[PDB]
């Protein structure tokens, strides 16, 4: 392997009937692929670099940049390495109502990245469905609820208390992974559709202030790829084999109780969801850190979605994040906080590598 | 209440048995005609403590043991004793033949017939137990009694029960003394069959006892009721955490598990430091540390194994009386820094402690002093391999030209469970060597 | 309104709660019988914080006691004060853990566990308005460490918005007591770092050598041991119970003193302690109480400051005093003393001062103290452990209770991990 860089994009949402309600003015601009912040202070107009920037604001400027456009230029470069044997890891990041549930999945007429991944990795696997190479998917999709894991494919039995949680458990080679997950074995894209819906149907939502269906639980959609190869040895055929993992991931949002002003249960979730993400800023600038030289330490066993995901945040994996922004003045801290930690996770590099798991067998050797 | 069953087995374990209920009564306070006056004075009590003795309500105790055999002529010594009112009539034992140094004799032969009378009388006293802990057997290598029915009876309790820890406190075959021709063939037969059920396997040699007599306690001339009132004390300085009050108690449970790494290096030694007679009762300071590294001192092992040819594995003491354990860790820290003591790198810990607040008693008639203190240290070391290989050569030797084999195979037993079992002892020797190694 | 739940576990958690209700009784005037036979009114004022009250103006202690082993219990209610416990709340069972973690977390813990839980809800329930817990038990064993972690585990899900502050202690270097303290202290570890919120690491040979050095005793037994830690139990809880200029409850020193929430293994003390002699040689003042709870010598967790870095302390002091006393103290300590205190925390010392002393001292103090120092408690287990696990030692004494090898790695990279965040903190910047 080889050092490689984590892809970080930004998507600035629309106006939504709120923000146009309590009607507020225009801060977000991009200067042709920077980002800039004109507070309503006017001390100084910040600006932002990254890899890639998305004007999905308008819906006419020159610039626009639809579901699709997204897709191929961020996803299907991972769905590249995917063939080529690399983990790959996207996430998303952003405050309440900025559009992750939606670059992701999207609606039943706007698809998000989850569907055109799977569908065109299964269109290019039919059309590479040749004799050499046997192909096989395998799929996951859970999520972490007040920091217990659910099962999404798992159908509730016949009760109200049936959210059957699992546990975190470290194998000390493979890393993290979870007990219990029942993992589903992947034909085609119309079976991922079916999985996908009733998963979403288990999935925790809720209305809100700022949100009528909002997600108040993380959520991982994991698919894992193994390239069976044939190959003419003077012994046994089909040793060659790559086994690569896909995780997808879509988080939940900030959120200041008063906006979305909640009591009991939803004031509950809300608070996990805010030390969750508290934990994940830590984790990005330690790893920010750690491009730079120094000595530091990873916390990620201060919770569970750094600890299922610590892989990929750092470690073993072809990342990308998107990160989500309103273009209003009454979300300009959030905006600012997630552009900043959206930056300095630019900085962060991770060894990918091929996953030949031949090591000691013969093949890794004879390499 | 935790309770234990004291099975005992043959002419070596019987003789072991008297010595031992005579310690248990006086401790506690109990008559030879199972009478406690103490409680007819006091008011009831449980001072005849529950483990070891079952009430009735005229007020006898009666033990919790049972006293197998195949001769009567060793059993009638106690139905027409001292201790004639104390046992249970049920005592078990056969109007046959012994097995005549023959561990086919008592395995099958004159084993069963008996066994199943053996097992029920077992089984009556577990019931009357709300909470058993374990068992502990006496018996003695080198007879057929004493291997086979003990090969026999540990066999079955392994199926019925399985989970009770069983214990065994052994009479190790001496390397020159000796009172049999074929000890070594009823031994190692024996090591075949109870290593996989048995759990710990303390073991004794009584030659050394016979050299601790003279050293200590100046007695020239010893007998076996001299013997078995010192093994008696190492029997009861392991239940005394049952059955009197104390500050870090060792119930049976923990000496399976502090001193067994691997389950069949279950062969730890025993010994009992203040062996002081009366005269130099006085003299004498008798401290944690004098008695603690007196215990590692070679000369007052209970089995002829020169320690420092090997090394500790686990190590467990078990103090009594006026023990402070501020003068435990200062001895435990100061036989750490000798190296003559060598541990291995798997068990840096390698230790384990024991106080009682119940000093030892005096048995009158004895030899033995009031020593207001007291050790017993059991310990697994890697030396006794060295007696294995001594008991498998004088096997070797004498299997080779098949001598005293048809006393056994006219008895019921094939010429290939010898082999066998020789392979058997073959092994052990070799993973009492593998462990000891040092890792990289 | 502001109450604490007592669970003892094992030998060594029952030996010290039977001497730590002998301690509070005495402060808060109890018999032994439950009666009330005090001087003043304060000691009444707040008594509901850990005793109940009873028909005849008795009071009974929020206590409840558990074991596998009942000889032990048994020592607890022949002893002075073991007649005014509830005894429905004295919980065990037989077959003992015999110092193995399985039996008590897994086997025969599992059967029992819900008879203690149930007795908790009792006493919770009834609470008018709940602080947190209180656990005292012994790492290295079975009962101690496997039953209680486990009710640790239980508890957090049930009352999660609670403290547990558990008081542990923890295996010695030199001498061990138990020969499987490693694999045992490794499971616990993992465990209690995921489910309690403040951890006060006791280790009994710098118990010893309190008593052995500075209390100049020559015979000390464990009735003289947990004469000192009950103490330290106490004065963290004597800013709820009593009145004072400054108070500080359970959670204000939480918040103060764990940065990091895997942090919060507190290395305690207690001051002042001396001779039955050299008491007319010293005079009691701030400054005295300050020198002895910054000294390595009186901490009880057998690990030396001076190896590593305070990240936040406090200090609990209770009788009439100067607060420029104890604001000026706590700051020279920390200008003077710089290099073992962090740099990117301005001030590493909180306060409490406590108006109504202890039954005979004009002044008390009590330490705690957040250090890179105990690092030294976990590597030492860590390479004990891996030592013995390298070659698989004692194994199949715990194989066989239900258990594989994966949880024993586990419990290491988890302790091996909170090694590491002690250690980023340790050297400068
Ligand atoms: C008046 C006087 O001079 O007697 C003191 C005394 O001389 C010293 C030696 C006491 C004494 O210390 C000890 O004897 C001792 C022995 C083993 C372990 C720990 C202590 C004292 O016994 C200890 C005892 O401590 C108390 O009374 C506190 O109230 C203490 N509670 C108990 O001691 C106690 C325990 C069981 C039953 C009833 C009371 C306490 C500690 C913390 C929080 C609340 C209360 C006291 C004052 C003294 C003696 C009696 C000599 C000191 O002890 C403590 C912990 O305070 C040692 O330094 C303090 C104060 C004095 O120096
Ligand atoms: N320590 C000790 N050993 C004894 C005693 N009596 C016999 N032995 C040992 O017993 C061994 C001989 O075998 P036995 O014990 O007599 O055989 P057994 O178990 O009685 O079976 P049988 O001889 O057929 O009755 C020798 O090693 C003796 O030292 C005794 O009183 N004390
Ligand atoms: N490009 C877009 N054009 C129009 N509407 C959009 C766009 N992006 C997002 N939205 C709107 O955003 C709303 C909510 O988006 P959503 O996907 O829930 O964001 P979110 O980050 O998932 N909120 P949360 O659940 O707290 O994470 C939807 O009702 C969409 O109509
Ligand atoms: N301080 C103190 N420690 C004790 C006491 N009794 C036992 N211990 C400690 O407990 C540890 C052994 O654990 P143990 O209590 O036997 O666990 P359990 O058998 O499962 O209850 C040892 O390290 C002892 O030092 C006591 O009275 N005081
Ligand atoms: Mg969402
Ligand atoms: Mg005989």
């Amino acid at each position: 392997g080889s050092n490689s860089q984590v892809t970080v994009a930004v998507r600035v949402r629309p106006f939504s009937k709120r923000e146009k309600t309590e009607k507020a003015s225009q801060v977000v601009f991009t200067n042709g692929e920077e980002i800039t912040v004109e507070h309503p202070d006017m001390k100084q107009v910040y600006s932002f670099i990254y890899d890639v920037s998305f004007w999905s604001f308008d819906e006419c400027h020159p610039g626009y940049a639809s579901q699709t456009t997204v897709y191929e230029t961020l996803a299907a470069p991972l769905l590249d390495r995917a063939f080529e044997g690399y983990n790959t890891c996207l996430f998303a990041y952003g405050q309440t109502g900025s559009g992750k549930s939606y670059t992701m999945m999207g609606l039943n007429e706007e698809p998000g990245i989850i569907p055109r991944f799977c569908e065109d990795l299964f269109a290019q696997i039919a059309k590479k469905q040749t004799s050499e190479v046997s192909y096989h998917l395998e799929m996951s999709f859970f999520e972490v609820y007040n920091e217990k894991i659910h099962d999404l494919l798992v159908c509730k039995g016949e009760n109200g208390q049936r959210k059957q949680p699992l546990r975190a458990r470290e194998h000390p080679v493979s890393g993290p992974y979870v007990e219990g997950l029942s993992m589903n074995v992947v034909s085609s894209y119309s079976d991922i559709q079916s999985w996908l819906e009733l998963g979403n149907k288990q999935r925790a939502t809720a209305a809100t202030g700022m949100n009528d269906k909002s997600s108040r639980s993380h959520s991982v959609f994991t698919l894992v790829m193994t390239q069976t190869k044939t190959e003419v040895v003077e012994g046994e055929e089909h040793d060659h084999r790559i086994t690569s993992r896909i995780n997808l991931v879509d988080l939940a949002g900030s959120e200041r109780c008063s906006t979305a002003h909640s009591s009991g249960q939803r004031l509950k979730e809300g608070v996990s969801i805010n030390k969750s993400l508290l934990t994940l800023g830590k984790v990005i600038s330690a790893l920010s850190e750690q491009a730079n030289g120094k000595r530091v330490f990873i916390p990620y066993r201060e919770s569970t979605l750094t600890w299922l995901l610590k892989e990929s945040l750092g470690g073993n994996s072809k990342t990308a994040m998107i990160a989500t922004v309103s273009p209003a003045a009454s979300n300009i801290e959030e905006t600012l906080s997630t552009l900043r930690y959206a930056t300095q996770a630019r900085l962060i590099v991770n060894i990918a590598k091929v996953n030949e798991d031949m090591n000691a067998k013969l093949i890794r050797e004879l390499k | 209440m935790r309770e234990c069953i004291s099975i005992h087995v043959g002419q070596a374990g019987v003789q072991i048995g008297n010595a031992c209920w005579e310690l248990y009564c006086l401790e506690h306070g109990i008559q030879p005609d199972g009478q406690m006056p103490s409680d007819k004075t006091i008011g009831g009590g449980d001072d005849s403590f529950n483990t070891f003795f079952s009430e009735t309500g005229a007020g006898k105790h009666v033990p919790r043991a049972v006293f197998v055999d195949l001769e009567p002529t060793v059993i009638d010594e106690v139905r027409t004793g001292t201790y004639r009112q104390l046992f249970h009539p049920e005592q078990l034992i056969t109007g046959k033949e012994d097995a005549a140094n023959n561990y086919a004799r008592g395995h099958y032969t004159i084993g069963k017939e008996i066994i199943d009378l053996v097992l029920d009388r077992i089984r009556k006293l577990a019931d009357q137990c709300t909470g058993l802990q374990g068992f502990l057997v006496f018996h003695s290598f080198g007879g057929g009694t004493g291997s086979g029915f003990t090969s026999l009876l540990m066999e079955r309790l392994s199926v019925d029960y399985g989970k009770k820890s069983k214990l065994e406190f052994s009479i190790y075959p001496a390397p020159q003394v000796s009172t049999a021709v074929v000890e070594p063939y009823n031994s190692i037969l024996t090591t075949h069959t109870t290593l996989e059920h048995s759990d710990c396997a303390f073991m004794v040699d009584n030659e050394a006892i016979y050299d601790i007599c003279r050293r200590n306690l100046d007695i020239e001339r010893p007998t076996y009721t001299n013997l078995n009132r010192l093994i008696s004390q190492i029997v009861s300085s392991i239940t005394a955490s049952l059955r009197f009050d104390g500050a870090l108690n060792v119930d049976l449970t923990e000496f399976q598990t502090n001193l067994v790494p691997y389950p069949r290096i279950h062969f730890p030694l025993a010994t009992y430091a203040p062996v002081i007679s009366a005269e130099k009762a006085y003299h004498e300071q008798l401290s944690v540390a004098e008695i603690t590294n007196a215990c590692f001192e070679p000369a007052n092992q209970m089995v002829k194994c020169d320690p420092r040819h090997g090394k500790y594995m686990a190590c467990c003491l078990l103090y009594r009386g006026d023990v402070v354990p501020k003068d435990v860790n200062a001895a435990i820290a100061t036989i750490k820094t000798k190296r003559s003591i060598q541990f291995v790198d798997w068990c840096p810990t390698g230790f384990k402690v024991g106080i009682n607040y119940q000093p030892p008693t005096v048995v009158p008639g004895g030899d033995l002093a009031k020593v207001q203190r007291a050790v017993c240290m059991l310990s697994n070391t890697t030396a006794i391999a060295e007696a294995w290989a001594r008991l498998d050569h004088k096997f070797d030797l004498m299997y080779a030209k098949r001598a005293f084999v048809h006393w056994y195979v006219g008895e019921g037993m094939e010429e290939g469970e010898f082999s066998e079992a020789r392979e058997d002892m073959a092994a052990l020797e070799k993973d009492y060597e593998e462990v000891g190694v040092d890792s990289v | 309104m502001r109450e604490i739940v007592h669970i003892q576990a094992g030998q060594c958690g029952n030996q010290i709660g039977a001497k730590f209700w002998e301690v509070i009784s005495d402060e808060h005037g109890i018999d032994p019988t439950g009666s009330y036979h005090g001087d003043s009114d304060l000691q009444l004022e707040r008594i509901n914080v850990y005793y109940n009250e009873a028909t005849g103006n008795k009071y009974v202690p929020r206590a409840i006691l558990v074991d596998l082993e009942p000889g032990t219990m048994d020592s607890v209610r022949s002893g002075p004060f073991g007649q005014i416990f509830r005894p429905d709340n004295f919980v065990f069972g037989q077959s003992g853990a015999g110092n193995n973690w399985a039996k008590g977390h897994y086997t025969e813990g599992a059967e029992l566990v819900d008879s203690v839980l149930d007795v908790v809800r009792k006493e919770s329930e009834s609470c008018d308005c709940l602080q947190g817990f209180q656990l005292t038990h012994s790492l290295g064993g079975g009962t101690g460490s496997g039953m209680g972690t486990l009710l640790i585990s239980k508890i957090r899900e049930e009352y999660p918005d609670r403290i547990m502050n558990t008081f542990s202690v923890m295996p010695s270097p030199k001498v061990s007591d138990t020969v499987v303290e490693p694999y045992n202290a490794t499971l616990s570890v993992h465990q209690l770092v995921e489910n309690t919120d403040e951890t006060y690491c006791i280790d009994n040979e710098a118990l010893y050598d309190i008593c052995f050095r500075t209390l100049k005793l020559t015979t000390p037994t464990y009735g003289d041991l947990n004469h000192l830690v009950s103490a330290t139990m106490s004065g963290v809880t004597t800013c709820l119970r009593f009145p004072g200029q400054l108070n500080a409850d359970l959670r204000k020193l939480a918040v103060n003193m764990v940065p990091f929430p895997r942090l919060h293994f507190f290395m305690p003390g207690f001051a002042p302690l001396t001779s039955r002699g050299s008491q007319q040689y010293r005079a009691l003042t701030v400054p005295e109480l300050t020198q002895q709870m910054f000294d390595s010598k009186n901490m009880m967790a057998a690990c030396d400051p001076r190896h590593g870095r305070y990240l936040t302390v406090a200090a609990i002091f209770r009788g009439r005093m100067s607060m420029k006393e104890v604001d000026e103290q706590m700051l020279n300590v920390q200008n003077k003393n710089s290099s073992y205190f962090v740099e990117w925390i301005p001030n590493n010392v909180k306060t409490a001062v406590c108006d109504i002393p202890p039954r005979g001292l004009k002044m008390s103090a009590t330490f705690i103290g957040n250090s890179t120092a105990i690092q030294e408690l976990f590597k030492r287990i860590s390479e004990q452990f891996t030592a013995m696990f390298r070659r698989k030692a004692f194994l199949h004494w715990y194989t066989g209770e239900g258990m594989d090898e994966m949880e024993f790695t586990e419990a290491e990279s988890n302790m091996n991990d909170l090694v590491s965040e002690y250690q980023q903190y340790q050297d400068a910047t």
